[PDB]
């Protein structure tokens, strides 16, 4: 399935972006009334 | 995992969700979820369109489309219910949100 | 007919915000940032 | 504004996002918005159709769509640019999101 080749290509991005909202901050966290 | 309803750990007046984003976008400890809320609170004139009922069990609940948020796995509960059948209103809700839709 | 849904749905709009008002935000909730 | 880049007024990582609700939808005081970070701080391992890049004058922002989120009337600021020319690369960046590819 092309979605799961997707999901392997991008994972490395995936953990990339998951250390930088760590790092900086989550902008949903700031946010979520509820 | 999409389409699943679980339980909010946190003391809210939402107690259910239903996890709405891709199985294909993995944001490790966060997951985008819309909250649900009894149907009887709030009227007719709210629209189905946006903000669609579904049923779990004993009672209706409204999917609040517009107050959905990314929360931590941390209060993320048990899987309660399935609602991947309604996955056409749920996808309508949403591209209407965004978009004209 | 976009305006059409806009002004149609004014009442209910406004009512979910007054629900979500009163009971609470499920957004500056969980946000994070 | 659907597709205006405001300023978040509030002690954050993020100073700036974007507007990425429809005009049509009004949730009186409330809109939601994709933040941006500076996009020297992310690689480019890290997918440009999810995390577009942006360009506000001569500097480069990423689009961080998963920490997307909808905001109060009262942190937004000024407007400081009009991505209406990136409608494309948004729309599929937030599709990507929610239904894969």
């Amino acid at each position: 399935l092309r979605a799961e080749r997707w999901k392997a290509e991008n994972q490395e991005g995936m953990a990339e972006v998951a250390r930088f909202i760590e790092m900086n901050g989550s902008f949903a966290d700031e946010n979520r009334d509820w | 995992m999409q389409f699943k309803v679980y339980t909010y750990k946190r003391e809210s007046r939402y107690r259910l969700f239903v996890d709405v984003q891709s199985d294909i976008i993995d944001t490790p400890g966060r997951r985008m979820v819309i909250p649900l809320a009894s149907a009887r609170l709030l009227s007719d004139k709210v629209s189905r369109e946006l903000y669609p009922v579904v049923h779990i069990g004993d009672e209706s609940w409204r999917m609040m489309t517009t107050d959905m948020a990314s929360v931590p796995v941390s209060v993320i509960g048990e899987e309660v219910a399935d609602l991947s059948h309604r996955e056409n209103d749920i996808k309508n809700a949403i591209n209407l949100m965004f978009w004209g839709i």
